[PDB]
């Protein structure tokens, strides 16, 4: 259709016309004016926390938009899920590993 | 028996005692080549700093105790000063503040200024004081001299010291509201600091440092119509202090943010030397003002 | 359709090589985020519009960051200061069996029956109806793999 | 041929957008001047130009003219490399919104979806910063505020599920379609708040905002320019999935989308202007403990009331 | 397809132990108890133990297009309970001189047996695929739960690496069978091919890695060098649970796969594993004649029977015979592991701290052990193959599959590993009754006894009697 | 129009550059970052003979196989930091002590 290829040909000037104007201005501000410890454990923690829920967001992302054809059955199935979710960051949240501060 | 008698006014390579009468008080020769000396000594204390001419131990053993340095330059209005902390993850092992990067010598001055004209020194002591920094050397010098002021010198000097004292209240309250977070009151509180100063510009003549006080009395008599300023600010102030306090103060991010934060009791206020509001928040009922009083504070 | 494919790949290839044989940890993240961007171009040029959306915002948007994170943990001595994986003497040997590897594969490959990929778009919606259709206990252990990997990362990576 | 007139047309729609909202990021810099000086009972720039409407102008012309830097013992390239990260993941996630029936840029099947991997990759401006500033400073400052940013980054798209599952589609599309009778707000007050709370804390603004104390000129431009893109992109975004998109009663429709983003843009700058910033570990607690169990209880209650009425 | 309430009947020990998993999780985060956390979980395996009787008397059924239940998945299930049953046992004393968290270990172990329960049900790619992760990322956190000691981060640092390395070796060989094939079910692997087509290249290949997977997860020459190092430096209760759990569950959906596909029926597959098994026979018993350490002994012995048992595998086309003679090996194996680990287990505990010497020093125990002595020497001769014992009866039955399929050289590598092997087990048994001049109290320590007790009992009495043992394993079937 | 030779000479093209970065490294970081690009060049062998049927199959291993790239990224990192706090390098011939 004439309208797909037309929407996927404005995306790719959309796409290069703002790389090329924010790399363009960086030019421009290139161009112009004169010349003249250790860390905790904890970063790794959130982060892997983080990385951890996240795939389980993505398929709770599978899920949501499917809720509708897959019936009760899938919102059961997802409830285990969630639930066991849940009880993985009650876990982390008991045991002191999201609190912050020792 | 000191355990780490190092200067704190002057740096450590500094020849003499100044406060000795046979130190010379006026600025010596400056030089470009001591200014690139201490400058190279600030790029290698960075670099090469030592944790133990400063009294710290336990200089990193642990592999985790970071070094931070908070100053020299500070963007708030107390002024230039240094703490090194010693960092366990978020927590402060221990710390050493570094003074005397404000140091202007004023016992030096007062050794080489009449009783006159040291007044405009005293009031650059605490420049949030102005008139309450000049009352207690006008008065110790009036015991000197044996004078004793008559009752509307003392009823002008309550007036002026409780403006400024409001003034340096305002700008605190602002100052800690902006270190929690919130914007709009020292905005505020400086326009109310503004009407202060149009009151104190009329009385004095000036806004932050009136060198008003005298011996034996003040410079010059209150002008006519002073009450009409001083009563548009007591009718403009507290509903503006209400709406500070509603606005921010009892914000609960606020109250999360300083509430429980670096407490102590009543024995450590004492053991420190601690006055004002850092005592009283203990307790103990000791002010100047009603203990020791004053320049007819009995009669307010 | 296909012109992005042969680009893509290219792309992910060239960062592939750029990865194994660079020396600072940060460039080799970042050439690794381009080829992981560059498979998800390969995977949006095949119709495999959720594959493509779950390599930016999943492999390229946290497990990436997790390195990265990582990385600037450690403050990262030993490694670039020698540099022995560009002599010869270290890197030709597997290079060698990793040629052969890759002509016996290639060799399987090329005999295979091929109608060619149509590029029909298999959508999210699909992918979701038979997640949670023919593929229930696989969605369950998965989360519980994932819950197995939290508890054994917590446990070793403390500090005391 | 019209097809060829079709293609132009398109593509002209699609660049006039994306000037439209990079001049209105950077007028909205401009507001957030005037607005700051409105709320804080002044006037803010009003004097270079009429209004002080070329205030912009000069303070563009002057990190243009200023002398660039690059620290001498940094990384030039991932120096360099952080603001466009800062200002194309942004301005790409503005890149989906439809502002007008017919005026979109691209109808993508994944939209929300997109979303989210530009999002995803928003952290590593904030990383790149830290760790190419060659400064420990930096770098601690950087590592909470991704720490931050991720904490808060983790149920923005489990915030968006709801509106996802309503719809029943990722499309953007059909999202303003499906809120013609009733809006997204009501049903998914939760989802809403949580979405709000999270696009304001992955923007990096106040209450959740140092690793900017390296950048200067330019890069300090395309930096705050990006965050203020940002800015604009979660605004429009929240004015498609919760408040109608662009459909209104009365107004044409890019006027009701024109007035809910400038709603949602000053809304921005009361919210900086109103709330004090809390401590580190309570936004931490907050973005774990408070916030993710909210989005997934928002999504089973979702699922059950959508399952529950398609008997 | 849907599930139906009997089809969860048919669930019943993966929805017991994910739901202990979850129970255990919960007890963990309200307060960190240590017996109260192995209480509920060998309550939960006990639960599924139990549980499998219900789902025999359910019946057999394909329950998804991933999973399919019937008795011979029951056996599997039943061996992989057992052993994480006593690898809770082994490891409760062990854990008690532990000064860090000793709580997460029970979750881990219940993970592993979660995935060890879903290879043992598994009728599908990606079923073996999550079985197989579901069984290594727990063994990557149990073998290295003492990781402030050197030996035992060392084992995790090389295990992880190694098995992530097989993960994707695996993954990509089923990439290429899915891309050849078409469904990713065990039954319809090459069905489109027909008339002398079976032997397709990119199946082949794909088939390969798999091939290069499975065996490394089944110890199998050439990748068998990291056997030794991991069991030596993991905790003696990981070494237990590595050994027999993920083992048995790894070769059951091996079979399992090998059984179903017709892929199977190629002689090029064949050839490939004949080589393997007899290098994996020869190498396993020829590795292990130097050896002081039990632990490393026990991991070469692991080898050569995993390499008895892919000798029994090779014959499942030709002969009929071929499963019931795999699954009494692999009782009879999983008891005699089961047995010398726990001595092991028993006689190295308390864990001492990171810092003190794990070394075993098995020389001169019965003058000072003798139970403990006797039962680790009757174990050393059943892993012999010498009679009186199960591991006789499992080696006759391995034997017998190789004859009745004409494999000779698996024949003669089977007798020249078992000489090899008679070598080093009796080196071993009988330096336990040597003279050494250097040389518990609680009830946890006295039931691991009682457990390596009965396990040699039941070695001496299905060695002496191994009718029972053959009549329930051909009781368990499966659909042919 | 695209073949699906050429979407599987690609993923082994990736994966087997995946293992040279595995093996040729003694960095733990870069074996860690070699292990990735095996695993993620397998997923898009996956994609790729899923997106040739046309089926869904996989996709869902794609997920399967993200799923498990995310845990043994994590794994591998708790291990690698530990390593580094235990011996302040990251030499992999440092930790060779269990041989024989
Ligand atoms: C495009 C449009 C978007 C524009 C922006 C609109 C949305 C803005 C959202 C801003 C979100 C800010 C979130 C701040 C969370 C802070 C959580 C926290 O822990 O705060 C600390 C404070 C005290 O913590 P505690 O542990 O109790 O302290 C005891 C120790 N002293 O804890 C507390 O004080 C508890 C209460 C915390 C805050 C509750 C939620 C407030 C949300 C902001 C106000 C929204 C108002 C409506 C906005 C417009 C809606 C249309
Ligand atoms: C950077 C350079 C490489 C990536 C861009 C290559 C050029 C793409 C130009 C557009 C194009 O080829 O579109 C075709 C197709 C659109 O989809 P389809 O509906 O199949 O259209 C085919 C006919 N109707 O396009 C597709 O199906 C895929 C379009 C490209 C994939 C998304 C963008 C990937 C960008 C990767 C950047 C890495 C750095
Ligand atoms: C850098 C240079 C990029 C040049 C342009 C590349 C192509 C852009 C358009 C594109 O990616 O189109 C492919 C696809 C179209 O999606 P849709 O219209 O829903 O599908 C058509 C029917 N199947 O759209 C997508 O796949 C969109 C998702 C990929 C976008 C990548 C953006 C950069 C990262
Ligand atoms: C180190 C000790 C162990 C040594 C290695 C292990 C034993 C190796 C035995 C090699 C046997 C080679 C057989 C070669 C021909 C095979 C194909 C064939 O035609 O077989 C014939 C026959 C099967 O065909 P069928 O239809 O049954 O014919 C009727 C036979 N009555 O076949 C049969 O019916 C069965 C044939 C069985 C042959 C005897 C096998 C055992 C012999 C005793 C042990 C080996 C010799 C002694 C030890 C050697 C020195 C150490
Ligand atoms: C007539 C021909 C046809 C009939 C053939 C019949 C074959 C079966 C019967 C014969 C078996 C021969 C076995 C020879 C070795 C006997 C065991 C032995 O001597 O053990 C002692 C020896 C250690 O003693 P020492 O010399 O002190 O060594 C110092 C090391 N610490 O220990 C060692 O050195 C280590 C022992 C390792 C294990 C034993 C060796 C196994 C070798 C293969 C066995 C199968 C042989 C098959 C037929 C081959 C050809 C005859
Ligand atoms: C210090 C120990 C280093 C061991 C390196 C091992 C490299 C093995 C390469 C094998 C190549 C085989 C090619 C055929
Ligand atoms: C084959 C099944 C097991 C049979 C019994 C094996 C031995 C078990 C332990 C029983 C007691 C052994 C006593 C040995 C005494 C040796 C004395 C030597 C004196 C120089
Ligand atoms: C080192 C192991 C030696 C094993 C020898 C086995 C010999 C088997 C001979 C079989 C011949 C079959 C002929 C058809």
């Amino acid at each position: 259709s004439t309208e797909v290829i037309a929407h996927h040909w404005a995306f790719a000037i959309f796409l290069i016309v703002a790389i090329g104007l924010c790399c363009l201005m960086l030019v421009g501000g290139w161009f112009l004016g004169g010349r003249a410890l250790r860390l905790s454990a904890k970063f790794y923690l959130v982060a892997m926390f983080f990385v951890i829920f996240d795939v389980e967001a993505l398929y709770l992302f599978a899920w949501s938009t499917s809720i509708r054809e897959s019936g009760w059955v899938g919102f059961v199935e997802a409830a285990i899920f969630i639930f066991v979710l849940l009880a993985g960051l009650v876990y982390l949240v008991r045991i002191g590993a999201l609190d912050w501060t020792p | 028996g000191h355990p780490n008698l190092r200067r704190i006014m002057m740096p450590q390579t500094w020849k003499g005692h100044p406060l000795r009468k046979d130190y010379p008080a006026r600025a010596t020769e400056f030089s470009p080549f001591e200014l690139t000396k201490a400058k190279q000594d600030l790029e290698m204390e960075a670099l090469t700093f030592k944790p133990e001419e400063w009294g710290m131990k336990r200089g990193t053993e642990n592999e985790d105790f970071m070094f931070l340095n908070l100053g020299p330059n500070h963007p708030s209005a107390h002024g230039a000063f240094r703490i090194v902390l010693q960092l366990d993850g978020e927590e402060i092992v221990d710390c050493v503040p570094d003074i005397g990067y404000h140091h202007r010598g004023a016992e030096k001055m007062g050794e080489r200024q009449s009783w006159h004209s040291y007044i405009p020194y005293t009031d650059r002591i605490e420049y949030l004081g102005g008139c309450v920094n000049e009352m207690p050397y006008v008065l110790a010098v009036e015991k000197l001299a044996g004078i004793t002021v008559p009752d509307r010198v003392n009823v002008i000097r309550v007036m002026l010291s409780e403006l400024f004292r409001i003034n340096s209240h305002l700008l605190y309250i602002s100052t800690f509201i902006q270190d929690v977070g919130a914007m709009t009151p020292v905005f505020f509180a400086f326009t109310d600091r503004q009407k202060i100063y149009d009151l104190v510009e009329a009385i004095t003549g000036f806004r932050m440092h009136p060198a008003w006080f005298r011996i034996g009395g003040v410079a010059h008599d209150l002008p006519r119509g002073w009450d009409r300023l001083l009563r548009e600010f007591l009718d403009w102030m507290p509903k503006r202090l209400a709406s500070y306090e509603k606005a921010a103060l009892q914000n609960t991010i606020l109250k999360g943010r300083s509430q429980g934060v670096a407490a102590y009791g009543a024995k450590e206020a004492l053991e420190w030397g601690t006055t004002g509001a850092g005592l009283r928040a203990t307790g103990i009922d000791f002010d100047v003002r009603k203990a020791r009083p004053y320049s007819g504070y009995e009669n307010f | 359709m296909e012109f992005a494919f042969y680009i893509c790949g290219l792309i992910a290839i060239l960062a592939t090589l750029r990865v194994i044989t660079h020396t600072n940890p940060v460039h080799a993240l970042l050439y690794l985020i381009i080829s992981l961007l560059a498979i998800s171009g390969v995977f949006f040029s095949l119709g495999a519009y959720f594959a493509g959306a779950l390599e930016i915002i999943v492999y390229a948007g946290a497990i990436m960051v997790l390195f990265v994170f990582v990385v600037m943990m450690l403050n990262l001595s030993e490694i670039e200061q020698e540099r022995q994986w560009l002599k010869p003497q270290v890197w030709i040997g597997p290079a060698i069996l990793s040629a052969i590897m890759l002509v016996v594969i290639v060799y399987a490959i090329l005999g295979v029956n091929d109608q060619g990929i149509d590029g029909t778009p298999i959508s999210a919606k699909a992918v979701g109806i038979t997640l949670f259709g023919p593929y229930v206990l696989a969605v369950e252990l998965a989360s519980m793999l994932l819950l197995a990997g939290l508890v054994v990362a917590f446990h070793v990576g403390r500090e005391e | 041929s019209p097809e060829l007139i079709e293609i132009l047309l398109t593509i002209l729609k699609a660049v006039v957008i994306l000037l439209v909202v990079v001049t209105c990021g950077a007028f909205m810099s401009f507001g957030e001047r005037r607005l700051l000086g409105l709320f804080q009972n002044r006037y803010g720039p009003n004097r270079v130009g009429w209004g002080g409407s070329l205030q912009l102008v000069a303070d563009m012309i002057k990190m243009f003219f200023k002398e660039d830097w690059i620290p001498k013992f940094s990384d030039r390239v991932i120096f360099t490399l952080a603001p466009m990260i800062a200002f194309t993941s942004l301005l790409l996630a503005f890149a989906i919104v439809p502002v007008s029936p017919g005026w979109v840029v691209a109808d993508l099947n994944i939209g929300i979806l997109f979303f989210l991997m530009m999002a995803g990759l928003a952290v590593y401006a904030v990383l790149f910063a830290g760790w190419s500033s060659n400064n420990k400073y930096s770098l601690l400052g950087a590592m909470r505020a991704s720490a931050q940013t991720l904490s808060y980054e983790v149920f923005l798209g489990l915030s968006l599920m709801g509106v996802v599952a309503q719809a029943g589609s990722f499309n953007m599309t059909d999202i303003v379609n499906s809120q013609a009778h009733v809006w997204n707000v009501i049903p998914q007050f939760f989802g809403f708040i949580t979405f709000a709370i999270a696009g304001v804390a992955v923007c990096h603004r106040h209450p959740f905002d140092g690793y900017h104390i390296e950048y200067s000129g330019m890069k300090f431009g395309l930096f705050f320019v990006g965050e203020y893109i940002g800015i604009v992109t979660i605004s429009a975004l929240m004015v498609t999935l919760f408040f109608g998109g662009w459909q209104g009663p009365l107004l044409p429709p890019f006027i009701w989308f024109a007035l809910k983003t400038a709603f949602f843009m000053m809304m921005f700058i009361l919210i900086r202007a109103s709330l004090p910033r809390p401590r580190y570990d309570q936004v931490m607690s907050f973005g774990w403990k408070i916030c993710l169990p909210l989005t997934l209880i928002n999504l089973l209650v979702t699922a059950a009331v959508i399952l529950w009425q398609a008997q | 397809m849907t599930i139906t309430p009997q089809n969860l009947i048919a669930l019943l020990p993966l929805l017991i132990v994910g739901l202990t998993v979850v129970v255990v999780m919960l007890s963990i985060a309200w307060r960190r108890n240590h017996f109260l956390n192995a209480t509920l979980s060998v309550i939960g395996l006990n639960a599924a133990l139990v549980s499998l009787w219900f789902v025999g008397q359910a019946g057999a059924m394909d329950v998804t297009p991933l999973m399919r239940v019937d008795g011979f998945a029951m056996l599997y299930t039943g061996l992989v309970l057992l052993a994480s049953l006593a690898t809770c046992t082994f490891a409760y004393p062990w854990l008690e001189g532990y000064n860090d968290n000793k709580d997460e270990f029970y979750l881990l172990v219940l993970i592993a047996a979660l995935g060890g329960i879903l290879l043992a049900n598994a009728n599908h790619l990606a079923s073996l695929f999550l079985g197989i992760e579901l069984i290594s990322l727990p063994l990557f956190g149990l073998v290295g739960y003492a990781f402030r000691q050197k030996r035992s981060l060392e084992a995790s640092i090389k295990y992880t690496i190694l098995s992530a390395a097989a993960s994707s070796f695996l993954l990509f060989g089923m990439a290429l069978v899915y891309a050849q094939s078409g469904d990713l079910s065990f039954v319809a692997l090459g069905k489109n091919l027909g008339d002398g087509m079976l032997n397709e290249p990119l199946l082949l290949a794909g088939f390969g890695l798999m091939i290069v997977g499975l065996g490394f997860k089944l110890s199998l020459v050439p990748f068998h060098l990291w056997t030794p190092d991991v069991y030596q430096g993991a905790p003696a209760p990981v070494s237990t649970f590595l050994a027999t759990a993920s083992k048995i569950a790894i070769f059951g959906v091996v079979m399992r796969l090998f059984l179903y596909a017709p892929v199977g029926d190629s002689e090029a597959i064949r050839v490939v594993l004949a080589i393997i098994a007899f290098a994996s026979i020869i190498f396993g018993n020829l590795m292990a004649l130097s050896q002081t350490n039990i632990k490393r002994l026990l991991g070469y012995s692991s080898i050569s029977h995993l390499g008895y048992l892919l000798v029994a595998l090779i014959a499942l086309q030709t002969g009929e015979m071929s499963m019931e003679a795999v699954g009494v090996y692999l009782a009879g194996y999983l008891f005699s592991s089961l047995g010398a680990f726990g001595v092991v287990s028993l006689m190295s505990s308390p864990y001492r701290g990171p810092d003190a010497d794990s070394l075993f020093s098995y020389r001169g125990l019965f003058w000072h052990r003798p139970i403990l002595a006797a039962v680790m020497t009757v174990m050393m001769l059943s892993l012999a193959g010498i009679p009186m014992t199960l591991g006789f009866i499992g080696k006759f039955y391995v034997l017998a599959v190789g004859v009745q399929a004409h494999l000779w050289w698996l024949v003669g590598a089977v007798v020249v590993g078992s000489a090899i092997g008679l070598y080093y087990y009796l080196r071993v048994a009988v330096s336990l009754y040597l003279h050494a001049p250097e040389q518990p109290s609680n009830w946890q320590y006295s039931a691991g006894g009682i457990v390596v007790l009965i396990s040699a009992l039941l070695v001496l009495v299905l060695g002496v009697w191994p009718q029972p043992l053959i009549s329930i394993v051909r009781l368990a079937m499966p659909l042919m | 129009m695209i073949p699906l030779q050429h979407g599987l000479i690609l993923a082994a093209i990736l994966f087997v550059l995946g293992l040279t970065g595995l093996v040729i490294r003694r960095n733990l970081l870069f074996m860690l970052i070699g292990l990735e690009i095996m695993i993620n060049a397998s997923a898009l062998a996956f994609v790729v003979a899923g997106s040739y049927w046309g089926q869904t199959d996989g996709q869902v291993m794609y997920i399967l196989a993200i799923s498990l790239a995310a845990a043994e990224a994590s794994i591998g990192l708790a291990l690698l930091l530990q390593l580094h706090r235990r011996r302040q390098n990251l030499n992999i011939d440092s930790v060779s002590e269990m041989r024989g």
